[PDB]
């Protein structure tokens, strides 16, 4: 899955 | 015999990995389309492809049992086979998997479609979190205006999906148990390959917690002076809506009202960025420049051609929470970010480009190894650069910070500003997964689900809702990661280990010496450092090919996750802040919140 900011 | 089988198995893995990459690419494309353009049609397409891949994974997991893989000589082949046994949600029966995916998109699309009415204009009801609501939360100092937007958002992004969230927990648990984990908590924790991982985090959190309590106390003290004691009490939890962030996860937006030395410089380059005509394109080009300056990989043409780096201007619904995407071919990597021209966004750009760099570094690895050493490693990469980007040293170089004198007082301001991001976040990050773990594990009765959320936020962060909530509300999914089923412990791990990487990169760059006053850790810029880049290449190129202690060792020779480096970074702040709180007779700690009625 995509990597996202906190 | 086993010798002949292991030769055959190596061939099987090589073929299967390539097939999995190609199939995942197809699923990823449909997911990208949906996130870029939310419609019923694209949802259906996204979920049907995933159902198809889930079915294929089921047969893969089944086929692994035909190989005597646990008997093999090759640690590498055994590791690959073990990865293939891990079905996750794909373990669910066909109908259960479909229902879970429908449940997940219902929650993510609810979050993405949230619109509220203008506080001053009850007919203007097209205000989205990104950017309209977040702009008010970050800039407004009208406590009643802030409370209004808090209530409107949480009611719409949280409470509206209680039933869906409940079903999600049920299906997450069922999936976990089909994989023979006790719950989704153990499923998530499996990613860290360490049976003492929770205890390790508790121990590190316990060491940094006293520093957080000093920061919390000082912030509360300063907020009292700004808002008055009718809004902020000395002894109670901080009303969270005053902390400049919808979830109070990072407090840097209120730095101008809580900074140690208001007459000395406080770094905020947003205005200079706007003045100099910065664009999202420029910001991404600058991020690219940072990576290439370190002798790391340039962004490929596909990135520039296919990325979405600005919020679309048509009517469409989309997910604006930034994201970095690996399409599992060669050089097809993308970001979708609703980019704004601010200092904070400049950090987000570098953060997300850290993921892209990771993708490119390990794209030659077998499919199953094309991921982070652990989830925390992936989140840490971009943050190491953002730590450097944030320094007065770097911001002066690039012409964004002007007329800056770095005296002792400016240094404390900058350290405190960093801490409002980096220390404040630790209890926040811990609670997001402690909450979900407790639900996954069946430790909280359904009747107590909401106040169990606010209880944790109180116990760990000492913050509370601006208004009284109850079990009639359901506030947790108002946080994007909770609606979108994205594990959060990765960020707690990241904020710890990113200081280990940063300290080591800075030493390698010749930018940090503890015995030299001219080279403080808090002013280290690794821009242009090939030696720092070499360390990243060694670690990132490994992907998930080895357990994460081996990936850390490849970077700096260490094998242990440690809070030493983060404490070292903030030590001058700790000393100053402890003294300043005593000087001002600042109350530390908080009474139990009255803001969630059971
Ligand atoms: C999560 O945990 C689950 C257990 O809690 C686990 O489920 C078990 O998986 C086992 C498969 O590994 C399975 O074992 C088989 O059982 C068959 C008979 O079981 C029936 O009766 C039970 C009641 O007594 C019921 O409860 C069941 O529902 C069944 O109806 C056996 O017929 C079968 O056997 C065959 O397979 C073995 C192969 O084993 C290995 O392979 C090679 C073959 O070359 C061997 O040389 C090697 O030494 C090794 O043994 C052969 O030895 C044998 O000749 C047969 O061909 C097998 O034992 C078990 O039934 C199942 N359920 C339970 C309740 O135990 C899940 O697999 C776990 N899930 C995950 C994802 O890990
Ligand atoms: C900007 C954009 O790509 N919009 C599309 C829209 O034209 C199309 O009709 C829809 C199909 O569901 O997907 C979305
Ligand atoms: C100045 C410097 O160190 N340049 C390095 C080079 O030595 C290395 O061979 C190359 C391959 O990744 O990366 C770059
Ligand atoms: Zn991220």
């Amino acid at each position: 899955r995509p990597k996202i900011p906190p | 015999a086993l010798v002949k089988e292991e030769i055959q198995a190596k061939e099987y893995l090589e073929n299967l990995n390539k097939e999995l990459a190609k199939r995942t690419n197809v699923e990823t494309e449909a997911a990208w389309a949906y996130g870029s353009n939310i419609t019923d049609e694209n949802e259906k397409k996204k979920n049907e492809i995933s159902a198809e891949l889930a079915k294929f994974m089921k047969e893969v997991a089944s086929d692994t049992t035909k190989f005597q893989w646990r008997s093999y000589q090759s640690e590498d082949l055994k590791r690959q086979f073990k990865a293939l046994t891990k079905l996750g949600y794909a373990a669910l029966p066909e109908d259960d998997y479909a229902e879970l995916l429908d449940t997940l998109s219902a929650m993510e699309s609810n979050f993405a479609k949230v619109k509220v009415c203008d506080y001053k204009d009850s007919t203007k009801c097209d205000l989205a979190l990104d950017p309209e609501i977040e702009e008010v939360i970050s800039k407004s100092r009208d406590h009643e205006e802030l409370a209004y937007y808090w209530r409107e958002f949480y009611d719409k992004a949280g409470t509206a999906v209680r039933s869906q969230f409940e079903r999600y927990v049920e299906l997450n648990t069922k999936a976990a148990k089909l994989n023979n984990f006790t719950s989704g908590a153990e499923a998530w924790l499996d990613e860290y390959e360490d049976d003492t991982f929770e205890q390790q985090l508790e121990d590190i959190f316990a060491d940094i917690r006293p520093l957080y309590q000093q920061i919390h106390g000082y912030v509360r003290f300063r907020l009292r002076k700004h808002y008055g004691d009718a809004v902020v009490s000395e002894t109670g939890p901080i009303p969270m809506h005053l902390l400049g962030n919808m979830w109070a996860q990072q407090w840097s937006e209120i730095a101008d009202i809580v900074s140690p030395f208001p007459e000395k410089p406080l770094v905020d380059v947003s205005a200079e960025m706007e003045k100099q005509g910065y664009t999202p394109l420029k910001m991404f080009q600058m991020g690219d420049d940072f990576f290439t300056s370190m002798n790391l990989t340039k962004l490929p043409q596909d990135f520039w051609d296919k990325s979405i780096i600005e919020k679309p201007t048509d009517g469409r619904d989309l997910v604006c929470h930034a994201s970095a995407w690996d399409f599992y071919l060669t050089d097809d990597v993308r970001i979708k970010q609703c980019t704004r021209v601010t200092q904070d966004q400049l950090f987000t750009v570098h953060h997300e480009l850290g993921h892209i760099q990771y993708f490119l570094q390990y794209q030659h690895q077998p499919f199953v190894y094309r991921t982070g050493a652990n989830p925390g490693f992936h989140e840490a990469v971009g943050d190491v650069l953002s730590l450097s980007v944030s320094t007065p040293k770097h911001l002066e170089k690039i012409g964004l910070l002007k007329d800056y004198v770095r005296d002792d007082e400016a240094r404390i301001n900058q350290l405190f500003l960093t801490a409002l991001d980096k220390i404040v976040f630790l209890p926040f990050a811990f609670t997001m997964d402690k909450y979900r773990w407790s639900l996954f594990r069946g430790e909280v009765d359904k009747a107590n689900w909401n106040c169990a959320f606010w209880k944790l936020r109180d116990e760990y962060s000492g913050i509370e809702p601006p208004v009284v909530r109850s079990e009639k509300d359901f506030d947790a999914p108002a946080k994007y990661h909770i609606s979108a089923d994205v594990e959060y412990l990765r960020y707690l791990v990241s904020f710890i280990i990113q200081f280990q990487f940063y300290k080591s990169a800075c030493i390698k760059a010749g930018q940090y010496d503890p015995d030299n006053v001219e080279l403080p850790l808090d002013n280290c810029d690794i821009y242009g450092s090939a030696a720092a880049g070499a360390a990243f290449h060694n670690m990132l190129s490994m992907g998930a090919s080895k357990p994460w202690p081996d990936a850390l060792e490849a970077f700096n020779g260490e094998r242990i996750m440690s809070g030493k480096a983060i404490a070292e970074y903030f030590e001058p702040l700790r000393v100053w802040l402890e003294a300043e709180n005593i000087k001002n007779n600042v109350h530390i700690g908080w009474t139990t919140s009255n803001k969630c009625v059971s």
